[PDB]
């Protein structure tokens, strides 16, 4: 599904760029 | 089922910002989460508060606007195929911006007004027109009660995903007349465009307006910090995909 596609995609996003925010 | 959890996951978008201070004015090297749907402009306050101790933001000494999605200006300054996954360890995804003062304003964007009206007029004046493409005027959004138009961007502010869904919602167009996109390259020879694309009698596939994607000018297709597939609907990606201010940003890149 391309919806999974997304899905996936947008959370492996937001993953890295939550990635040390206890840096920030 | 799946459009609201595209929408929440854009709304949970967030990243680590470094805003350098302008010596001129570690309270010089600020560290803050800035979501992607939202403005710089947003976090004036915040950025003031911690330095008690004109003006406008630069990306590697180059004038940045305040007018666009923070998530849109990320995607053009910082210049994906890797998984978080298989990333290497420890990799750092941030922005590092300046906040850099001077007698004159930068010509090439809209200043700073730093009176905390400016950001929601133009951003709500910008959804009339957002209206304007998908239905042919701004009657959805002009017909919100006054109270849904305040809550609408409170929505922004605070981060209530309910109410900006709600209200976001009732003035989307059934189905567009046109799709209200915008295709920029990198800010890192800067282009911006915004074709015209008709959504009647036709369902549009990314490679359909190949055409337009290339006269911005081998290049990869970015929207929302993530790649997609030439072959997925316009349409759909609009839909989904879209920031919120209204419009879909694709950004070009390499």
């Amino acid at each position: 599904s391309m919806d999974d596609l997304l899905i996936r995609r947008l959370t492996d996003r937001n993953d890295k760029e939550a990635h040390l925010n206890e840096l920030f | 089922a799946h459009m609201n959890d595209i929408k929440q996951l854009l709304w949970n978008g967030e990243l680590n910002v470094l805003v350098s201070i302008d010596p001129s004015f570690e309270i010089a090297v600020l560290r803050i989460r800035v979501p992607r749907e939202t403005y710089l402009v947003n976090y004036m306050p915040l950025i003031w508060n911690k330095i008690k101790s004109y003006f406008w933001f630069e990306h590697n000494k180059t004038p940045i606007p305040w007018n666009y999605p923070v998530g849109v200006l990320f995607d053009c300054l910082a210049g994906f195929t890797t998984s978080f996954e298989n990333q290497v360890k420890d990799v750092l995804t941030f922005l590092r911006i300046h906040l850099v003062m001077g007698d004159s304003l930068p010509p090439t964007i809209i200043p700073i007004a730093s009176s905390k009206t400016q950001a929601e007029k133009f951003w709500f004046h910008q959804w009339k027109q957002v209206c304007f493409i998908l239905n042919g005027s701004s009657k959805a959004i002009m017909s919100l009660s006054v109270n849904e138009a305040r809550k609408f961007w409170g929505s922004v502010i605070t981060r209530n995903f309910q109410d900006f869904i709600e209200i976001s919602n009732k003035i989307s167009s059934s189905r567009p007349r046109h799709i209200p996109l915008i295709i920029q390259t990198s800010r890192t020879t800067f282009r911006i465009s915004q074709p015209t694309i008709s959504m009647t009698g036709v369902n549009p596939t990314l490679k359909d307006i190949e055409g337009d994607i290339l006269d911005v000018k081998d290049v990869m297709v970015i929207c929302q910090g993530i790649e997609i597939p030439w072959h997925m609907l316009l349409y759909d990606l609009y839909s989904k995909l879209r920031s919120f201010d209204g419009f879909l940003y694709i950004t070009l890149v390499p």
